[PDB]
């Protein structure tokens, strides 16, 4: 179906009272006065402003923030150098180099993610088969140089060790949906 | 009235916009790509491919990434025919090296050869 | 399920900025009506197509089953292969008609993807709309044409 | 019935086949092929000489009334002689239908512009020229619309590199924004994401 | 070996269009240098235009010459109404790029590029 | 230390406090990130409450917020607008596009980061980074220009 | 929601609308940030029998387009691409504004 | 005060999106549509999803279709707010811009 | 995290660190791979 | 050589030229052009600075990611000098002032800082040291700064015997204190020229030419242990130079000091035995060609939209 | 194949072997296609590999701790369709989608075997054979590989 | 554990360290090279061997869906513990 936004039914004639009403409207600024009144009403409401940084905007456990590399509860790195994260990474922001470790484990020697190239889409954390790479909820990591956003394996492991108390809780809260 | 004659080799290098270095100094390869021997499928050996000669890839001083200086490093073009690839290469002015399609030779496969009376094709295991 | 929901279509009568603004507001109201209908008629069931060769399986199924792991691997490395052919899919974007012309060669990557923008045609028609008008008038025409430039430029 | 398979209605296929026969027999001088896809979309492939009569007939016919041009695009397939396939998607509001008209061109044979038929074809053909280098005859103002000012080469062609040939940076010695031959700190890693096994036996080409 | 002409039946009026385009470019170079405040002089801008023409001068296909004339008209018109800026005009000179000498010894000393 | 250096340090404190309390930007806004910029201008986060005035001219601007994808066709305009801005000027790049090209890093018509054109003071990572995170970047910029000691450097000249 | 009755009456009169009924600030009616764990259902293909993939392979049912006429391969009433579009009925809810 | 001719020069945000999409896979090219129209994200996602689903001859489940329609109409509300409030901001009024951006 | 504390792991940082940008303790990137091509070492004794 | 210092690439922004250069006067006027050329070919440029990070901020766009390393230093901190020159193969010294402060004077700036820098460079074992002196700062000159630069040349050659010493003439450029200085004489009533500027002969040299010469001296094997004279192609009288700059403008930190006017009125010597820009591979561009981009900012609006001064052999 | 599993039981697991420093064996992945056994019997001509056991417990390998090192012994890594017989120098190094393929010629002997050099990020990562029926068929020597 | 080179620079868990004469340590001049202190090889070496009663064990890394894909380890060799390829946990069959 459809409806008219500006068409009006038939005619309302030209009556002296209607003419006087229109003349009063465009001589005494009635719509202007009512617009002033409801802007005054918003002057008298409560502002919707939170007190940053002492108050933070609400979020969800699904939030895709700063990247991090997790661990098993034993302490072993969860990553097994399988390169699906860089295979699926739509911005090609992940570079991985790998070799067998001294005990023969399949581990990475290089795991670099470029924050300046990353689009923060979570494809790595949803393609990771062992929940190694995650987009933890950190977003307040703005840097003063372009280099500091060029993360490597040591920086990502440090982020994972720092945010493990929250990343694991978010994964516990949300993993039944995914 | 609306049909003229041209007796040339269809050179469009002045309109392609490519710099003259990446026209004159480049060599292209026209070939059916070889089957990846780690698999047995042959669907990737159906179409002709043109690629360019490999240029320098060095190491980034900051991250160790593979830095390059030529734009035609990931340029691979797909053709349905060797003559189509030839026409495209001569039209774009690139010097070409072409190798013919390596087809697998037909083989006489016989399951009964594994159990021969006198030939050496009899197997000792299965 | 737009055939299943019911709503009204705002239709102008003068073809100006005022009528377009009224149409956009009544579209907001009808959108709220459709939101009410969707909230009332949300059905239960699965969330993706139950086809692991196109949509990835669940993570528990991926970590338990062999086929699910294989399909997850192939979908997140190579992706699903789209059969070759061309389509033009157009939907009612809020800014107009959003069109996608996909040509697929049979591989896991699209051979051609043309994005048709309503804003491209609207800003092409900006010059016709600005005839006999003003600076604030052409600013208002740009505002009422619903112009975004990422979609225009691509 | 099947929840994972798209439902198919054959009435649209029959209607589009009938209309394809209709257009093909009305214009045998230009129409080279008529096909209806499995998606119930009508494609009519015509000679480049008949772009103006075909578009005018589809816009102005009583049975067609394809007064709205959906889009105008080009596809670069550099294995055929006329490598640019120009595609016109049109919409008929009177009959609630959509049609596609295809034609071909190469780098040196321009095709007639349809600005006189549809006005959006102005900017759309400007885009096609800027991205592919297909010239258009009798255009009001054919020029670049998306590339940089003085950009050399047509970037949507298949043989054009993804990263391009030049890159811009601010040089303090000349106090300008200058163009350099392109050098990447990290090269774009190409991925060979093609399975060696055939996926769709319905599209199995015969061997050469 | 028979094709459809674009604008020129043969090389003669194609060269006529080339001469007209070169004439208009030669006219516009001083106006370009004066209006867009170029560091260059009028002489070397005309030399740049001339050696661009000599760079394209080796082609004798009438269709390619017509398309080159068309592209030159687009560049010229883009210079007439000033959308192409000072940076875009100065991109023709490559004054910020160290050129590569063409001798084998220098190309050997730099790297593996032929 | 000397009594004069204490007065110089207090003068630096006053000047830096003025510059960080009154931070008027123009947002050289291009895209998604500019939409998220005006979501930071929105009443929830209130940079106007922070002292940061929405929609200022480049002649009256202190910091340029590079918000979106810098293309080759737009980079001379970016440099010209940056040159028109007065000398005490800072640059907050925001988003992966303005940081390092981002999702269009390997594009033929995209500048790989706006730091190739203008000197960036602070990079804000995300695509788009939240308005919460951009306001974090602005407060980090205020701390950074609080750390400046210009009269101290001039006295130690 | 913490506004006094005088300010509430002033706001309601000044705006012409009942504002306390529909407050734009969420206070307590929103959902809890901690939720009970869900159990998502499975799709129609989660069965142990009569579930061969060839019976539900929609990707493999795509055929090449049917050539109606080709230049190398290939009294009736005139037709339209579709029947003409039915005129839209006016809205029975609110036809005019 | 007249507007005699208007020529909009564009390409200032040209990103080579189609070339990048044809150089990437379908799932990798999905978030390009989020940044094509950066106000109508779910709608561009829905259009691309319907196109690829048509080419794949598959259909999403009814719950997914209902969710897609619901967030498409939420996105329509977002985009119409964007259009109306930026139009009013260009004309000169910004309080509805602030109000609707809280929404 | 007083009624429901997080799970304790030995690799979790016991001291939280804020943003350390433009500090001596900031992050500096480097290639975490070792040397890939090993050069020939000439002998330390003359042939004559 | 080390494996990380081998040159690679085509010489672009992301290429490696194998040059690890610590540039000490990089925050000045010649230093920005030197750093621009180094980062343009692609090099590891270490910038020790003592001014504000805001003052050095314009240098950040001028190389690739990680190819520029900014670090604070003090002229009285030889530990900071050693930490700046510890990992480098070229050390370039551009430290200089046109006036004297209460903390640093001409002797300190032109002798003690270059001697300490070269001593630390020799202790760290860098391969190449380049020191920029000034032309006609031979010895016993009338101004104190030229004598200080002569003593600094002697000390640098004493502590680092193979140091490349470059003596340019009065360098002109966009941010110079020569052409902008002569343009800023117009703000007074008239032109204060001693003997009406006829006795002084000058050949100014372009800042980009000097920076190209410095970079080619870093990369040149034959420049080791040599002294170069970086001069323009044409010699002008001071009065003819003032006439040319005023007629090109079309019109008609102290501003100036006694040492500055003494160096202005000191004539430029004839470079005869010394090698020059043509010997380092740089063609000296003239002031007539590279003067419009400098003096345009001093013109009026009517004159926004001139015969050269004549050249003498002596 | 199908897109899901009905296998609700526990999978079998097979202990690995140590047939040499070239071929790494993870025999749990083996699908018992006897390609390696047939190759070793017919082309390598060693008769060292085989199947020991019966039924689901039938294991491919060597019954004794025997080191399978002849020439032409990387071709079992080539022709093993599963990743049961992998290359130990190539272990955990790269991926086939990221490796670029360069068709070259081997110079280790004078046969001139056609090969593919698999190079990733400007570094030679692997050597594979090329199909050439007149030179080397489908195989290359161990020294070449 | 984290060890230091003769240059004084910490060696990463990948074994990477800069040489004495390498110029690339100027990026660590006046800054720090951060190395993750927890070494995964040492941490998995500290783990005791799980002593199970079955010839074939199943590992998912713990937590069910929160761990790695479930694999089966064959504990037939009595001279060597079976190692999980994902989590690195070691298992030993109890034959007493
Ligand atoms: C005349 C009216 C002056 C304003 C007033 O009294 O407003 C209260 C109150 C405001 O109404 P409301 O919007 O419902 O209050 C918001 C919350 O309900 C209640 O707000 P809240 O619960 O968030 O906290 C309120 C609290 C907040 O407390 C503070 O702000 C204390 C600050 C101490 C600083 C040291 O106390 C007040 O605001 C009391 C009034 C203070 C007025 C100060 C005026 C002079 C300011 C300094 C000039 C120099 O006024 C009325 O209800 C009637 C106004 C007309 C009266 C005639
Ligand atoms: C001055 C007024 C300031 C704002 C006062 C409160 C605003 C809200 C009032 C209530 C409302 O919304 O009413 C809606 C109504 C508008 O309703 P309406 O828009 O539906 O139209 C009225 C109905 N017809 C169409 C028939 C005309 O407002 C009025 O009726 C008020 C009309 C204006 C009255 C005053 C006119 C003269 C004003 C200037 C002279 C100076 C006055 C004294 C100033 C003293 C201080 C300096
Ligand atoms: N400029 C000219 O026309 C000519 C210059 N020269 C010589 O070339 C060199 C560079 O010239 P130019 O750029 O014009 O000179 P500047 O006046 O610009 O100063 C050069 C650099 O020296 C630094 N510097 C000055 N005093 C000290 C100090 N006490 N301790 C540490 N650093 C200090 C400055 O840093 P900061 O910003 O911290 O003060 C600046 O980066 C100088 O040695 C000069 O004598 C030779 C011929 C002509
Ligand atoms: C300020 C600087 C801006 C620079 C702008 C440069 C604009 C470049 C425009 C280029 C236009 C063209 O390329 S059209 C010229 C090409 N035409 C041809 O090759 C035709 C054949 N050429 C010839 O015959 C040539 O010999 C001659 C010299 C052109 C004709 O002389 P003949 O007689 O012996
Ligand atoms: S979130 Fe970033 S790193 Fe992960 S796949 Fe997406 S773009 Fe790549
Ligand atoms: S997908 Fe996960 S386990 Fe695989 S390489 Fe990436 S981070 Fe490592
Ligand atoms: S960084 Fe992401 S959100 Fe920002 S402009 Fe680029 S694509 Fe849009
Ligand atoms: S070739 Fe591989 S899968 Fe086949 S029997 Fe041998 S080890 Fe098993
Ligand atoms: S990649 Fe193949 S061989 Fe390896 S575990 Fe998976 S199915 Fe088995
Ligand atoms: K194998
Ligand atoms: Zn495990």
């Amino acid at each position: 179906t459809y409806k008219y936004v500006n068409k009006k039914e038939q005619e309302s004639e030209v009556d002296m009272k209607s003419a006087t009403d229109n003349a009063a409207r465009i001589l005494m600024w009635t719509e202007l006065i009512r617009g002033l009144g409801m802007t005054l009403s918003y002057l008298f409401r409560e502002p919707a402003t939170i007190n940053y940084p002492f108050e933070k905007g609400p979020l969800s456990p699904r939030f895709r923030g700063e990247h991090a590399l997790r661990r098993y509860p034993s302490g072993e790195e969860r990553c097994i150098a399988c390169k699906l994260c860089e295979a699926i990474c739509p911005a090609q922001a992940i570079t991985i180099e790998a070799e067998p470790r001294a005990d023969g484990s399949r581990r990475t020697t290089r795991y670099d993610i470029d924050m300046t190239k990353c689009i923060y889409c979570g494809f790595c954390q949803e393609a990771c088969p062992v929940d190694a790479i995650v987009e933890g909820p950190n977003f307040e990591f703005s840097t003063e140089t372009h280099e500091e956003l060029l993360y490597n394996k040591e920086k990502l492991l440090n982020n994972g060790d720092k945010w493990e108390a929250e990343i694991a809780a978010n994964i516990q809260a949300d993993y039944l949906y995914r | 009235t609306q049909l003229i004659t041209v007796d040339e080799k269809l050179d469009i290098t002045t309109l392609t916009g490519v710099p003259e270095e990446h026209i004159k100094t480049r060599k292209v390869r026209i070939f059916v790509p070889a089957r990846n021997n780690m698999q047995s499928g042959v669907n990737n050996t159906k179409k002709w491919k043109m690629e360019f000669d490999t240029r320098e890839r060095w190491e980034n001083p900051l991250m160790g990434w593979a830095s390059t200086a030529d734009p035609l490093s990931n340029m691979v073009l797909t053709f349905s025919a060797k003559e189509d690839a030839i026409a495209f290469a001569e039209k774009n002015g690139w010097s070409y090296d072409v190798e013919e399609k390596k087809v697998p030779k037909p083989k006489s496969k016989s399951y009964g050869a594994n159990f021969s009376w006198n030939k050496r094709t009899r197997v000792s295991t299965k | 399920v737009y055939d299943q929901v019911e709503f009204d279509v705002p239709i102008g009568s003068r073809g100006d900025c005022y009528d377009r603004y009224l149409c956009r507001v009544e579209e907001m109201r009808q959108s709220l009506r459709i939101i009410e209908q969707c909230l009332n008629k949300m059905p239960p069931g699965e969330i993706k197509v139950d086809d692991a060769k196109v949509s990835p399986p669940k993570r528990a199924e991926m970590k338990t089953s062999m086929e699910s792991l294989i399909h997850h691997f192939k979908l997140y490395t190579e992706g699903y292969q789209v059969p070759p052919g061309a389509t033009y899919t157009a939907i009612e974007a809020p800014k107009g008609e959003f069109g996608v012309y996909l040509v697929s060669d049979g591989s896991s990557r699209p051979y051609r993807c043309k994005i048709k923008a309503p804003g491209f045609a609207h800003l092409a028609g900006l010059d016709k709309m600005s005839k006999g008008h003003m600076l604030a008038d052409v600013v208002a025409i740009i505002g009422t044409q619903d112009i975004v430039f990422g979609e225009i430029d691509r | 019935k099947r929840p994972t398979v798209r439902p198919r209605s054959d009435v649209t296929h029959k209607q589009l086949s009938a209309f394809g026969e209709y257009v093909a027999e009305i214009l045998p001088k230009y129409v080279q092929q008529v096909q209806v896809s499995c998606l119930d979309e009508l494609e009519i492939c015509i000679h480049p000489d008949g772009v103006i009569p075909t578009l005018t007939f589809l816009r102005d016919h009583t049975n067609a009334q394809f007064k709205s041009l959906a889009d105008l695009t080009a596809v670069d397939v550099p294995t055929r002689q006329n490598r640019f396939e120009i595609v016109y998607n049109l919409l008929s509001l009177r009959f609630n239908s959509r049609i596609r008209v295809k034609t071909y061109a190469d780098e040196l044979t321009p095709i007639d512009s349809i600005v006189s038929v549809h006005i959006a074809a102005n900017w759309y053909e400007r885009e096609v020229w800027d991205m592919f280098g297909v010239f258009f005859f009798n255009h009001p103002d054919l020029r670049r619309i998306l590339t940089d000012y003085g950009f050399e080469g047509h970037p949507f062609r298949k043989d054009f590199p993804l990263t391009g040939y030049v890159e811009l940076r601010y040089d303090d010695e000349v106090k300008r924004v200058v163009a350099e031959p392109v050098e990447l700190a990290q090269e774009f890693r190409k991925f060979d994401l093609n399975s060696p096994w055939e996926a769709f036996p319905a599209y199995r080409q015969p061997p050469e | 070996t028979s094709v459809k002409p674009i604008f020129s039946r043969d090389l003669n009026e194609a060269k006529r269009r080339v001469r007209e385009l070169y004439r208009a470019w030669y006219r516009e170079v001083p106006n370009t240098v004066h209006l867009m405040q170029l560091d260059i002089t009028v002489k070397q801008g005309r030399d740049k235009v001339r050696e661009m023409f000599m760079k394209n001068a080796h082609v004798t296909d009438p269709r390619v010459v017509d398309l080159l004339v068309i592209k030159g008209k687009m560049e010229l018109q883009e210079t007439i109404k000033v959308w192409k800026q000072r940076t875009h005009v100065m991109r023709f000179f490559h004054e910020t790029e160290t050129p590569r000498p063409k001798d084998f010894l220098s190309k050997f000393y730099m790297g593996h590029d032929p | 230390r000397s009594r004069a250096e204490y007065v110089v340090t207090k003068l630096d404190d006053l000047i830096n406090w003025a510059r960080r309390s009154s931070l008027w930007p123009m947002t050289f806004g291009l895209a998604c990130c500019a939409v998220e910029m005006m979501h930071m201008a929105a009443p929830r986060y209130d940079m106007d409450r922070f002292g940061v005035v929405f929609r200022a001219s480049p002649r009256q601007a202190d910091v340029m917020i590079v918000a979106g994808t810098l293309t080759n066709k737009m980079a001379p305009a970016l440099r010209k607008v940056y040159d028109q801005m007065p000398e005490p000027r800072y640059v907050v790049s925001m988003g992966s596009c303005a940081n390092g090209g981002g999702y269009y890093h390997y594009s033929y018509s995209v500048v790989r980061g706006c730091d190739r054109i203008v000197p960036v003071d602070i990079y804000v990572p995300g695509c788009p980074p939240t308005a919460e995170a951009l306001l974090y970047g602005i407060l980090q910029l205020q701390r950074k220009i609080k750390r400046e000691q210009k009269l101290k450097i001039w006295y130690r000249r | 929601a913490s506004a006094t009755r005088v300010i509430q009456k002033l706001r309601n009169w000044a705006s012409g609308q009942d504002l306390q009924a529909k407050l734009q600030l969420r206070y307590q009616e929103i959902a809890k940030r901690t939720q009970p764990p869900p159990k998502l259902p499975v799709g129609p293909s989660h069965k142990l029998s009569n579930n061969y993939y060839c019976t539900r392979d929609g990707r493999r049912e795509v055929v090449p387009p049917s050539i109606i006429m080709s230049s190398q391969k290939a009294e009736k009433k005139a037709v339209t691409p579709a029947p003409p579009m039915k005129r839209w009925e006016l809205s029975k809810d609110q036809p005019y504004l | 005060e007249m507007v005699r001719k208007c020529d909009p020069h564009i390409g200032l945000l040209h990103r080579g999106t189609e070339k990048l999409i044809e150089y990437k896979t379908y799932l990798q090219a999905l978030p390009y549509f989020d940044r094509l129209d950066y106000v109508s994200m779910m709608c561009n996602e829905q259009a691309y999803s319907i196109a690829v689903e048509k080419l794949l001859n598959i259909q999403p489940p009814p719950r997914a279709q209902w969710i897609r329609v619901l967030f498409g109409e939420i996105t329509r509300i977002l985009n119409h707010i964007m259009a109306v409030t930026t139009h009013a901001l260009d004309i000169g009024a910004m309080t509805p811009f602030f109000w609707m951006f809280e929404e | 995290p007083t009624t429901n504390p997080p799970t304790a792991r030995k690799f979790i940082w016991t001291n939280h660190k804020f943003n350390v940008s433009a500090t001596p303790e900031q992050y500096v990137p480097y290639s975490t791979t070792r040397k890939k091509i090993h050069e020939w070492v000439p002998p330390s004794t003359p042939y004559k | 050589l080390h494996h990380a210092v081998i040159p690679h690439g085509k010489g672009g922004r992301s290429s490696v030229s194998g040059v690890v250069a610590t540039v000490f006067g990089a925050t000045g006027f010649l230093g920005r052009y030197v750093v621009n050329h180094l980062g343009r070919m692609g090099s590891q440029v270490i910038i020790p600075y003592r001014c504000d990070v805001y003052d050095i901020m314009h240098l950040r766009l001028m190389g690739d990611l990680g190819q520029l390393t900014f670090l604070e230093w003090d002229a009285r901190d030889k530990d900071s000098i050693r930490k700046a020159v510890q990992h480098s193969n070229v050390v370039i010294n551009l430290i200089g002032r046109e006036w004297e402060t209460r903390n640093f004077d001409f002797e300190d700036v032109f002798v003690n800082i270059p001697r300490a820098i070269a001593q630390a460079s020799k202790e760290a074992g860098v391969e190449r040291f380049i020191h920029v002196s000034h032309l006609n700062a031979s010895m016993k000159s009338s101004s104190k700064s030229l004598r200080s630069k002569a003593v600094g040349e002697k000390e640098v050659r004493s502590v680092f015997p193979e140091a490349i010493i470059i003596r340019p003439s009065d360098i002109f450029g966009r941010e110079d204190r020569f052409l902008n200085h002569f343009a800023n004489y117009r703000w007074f009533l008239a032109v204060p020229l001693v003997s009406l500027g006829f006795k002084t002969v000058k050949q100014p040299v372009y800042v980009a030419d000097v920076s190209k010469g410095i970079v080619n001296a870093t990369k040149d094997p034959d420049a080791v242990g040599k002294t170069f004279a970086f001069t323009g192609p044409n010699r002008y009288l001071l009065f003819h130079l003032v006439k040319y700059i005023f007629g090109m403008t079309h019109r008609t930190e102290p501003w100036t000091t006694k040492d500055k006017v003494e160096r202005i009125h000191i004539s430029d010597v004839m470079p005869t035995d010394l090698p020059g820009l043509e010997d380092l591979g740089v063609q000296p561009t003239p002031l007539e060609l590279k003067s419009i981009e400098v003096l345009r900012r001093h013109r009026t609006y009517r004159w926004l939209s001139t015969k050269p001064a004549k050249t003498v052999n002596y | 194949g199908s897109d899901r599993s009905r296998f609700l039981e526990g999978k079998r697991a097979v202990e690995d072997k140590n047939i040499g420093p070239l071929v790494k064996t993870i025999m749990t992945r083996c699908i018992q296609c006897t390609r390696c056994i047939r190759f070793a019997s017919e082309i390598a001509g060693v008769d060292d590999l085989g199947t020991t056991g019966r039924g689901n417990d039938m294991q491919v390998g060597t019954y004794i701790e025997k080191m399978f090192m002849s020439e032409l012994s990387g071709n079992v890594i080539d022709i093993c369709p599963v990743g049961a017989l992998t290359s130990k120098p190539y272990a955990f190094t790269a991926r086939p989608w990221e490796t670029r393929k360069t068709e070259s010629i081997d110079v280790m002997d004078a046969v001139g075997s056609n090969i593919v050099v698999s190079t990733r990020t400007g570094e030679v990562m692997r050597i594979l054979p090329r199909m050439h029926e007149d030179i080397n068929e489908e195989w290359i020597s161990d020294k070449t590989r | 554990g984290v060890q230091v080179s003769p240059s004084g620079e910490k060696i990463t868990h990948t074994g990477q360290v800069y040489d004495e004469k390498d110029y690339r340590r100027v990026r660590f001049v006046d800054r720090q090279k951060e190395v993750n202190e927890n070494f995964a090889i040492d941490l998995i070496a500290q783990q005791p061997v799980n002593e199970v009663e079955h010839r074939i064990i199943a590992c998912d890394g713990g937590g069910g869906a929160l761990g790695h894909p479930k694999v089966y380890i064959n504990l037939d060799k009595e001279t060597k513990t079976g190692t999980c390829g994902y989590c690195g946990l070691q298992f030993k069959q109890h034959h007493h």
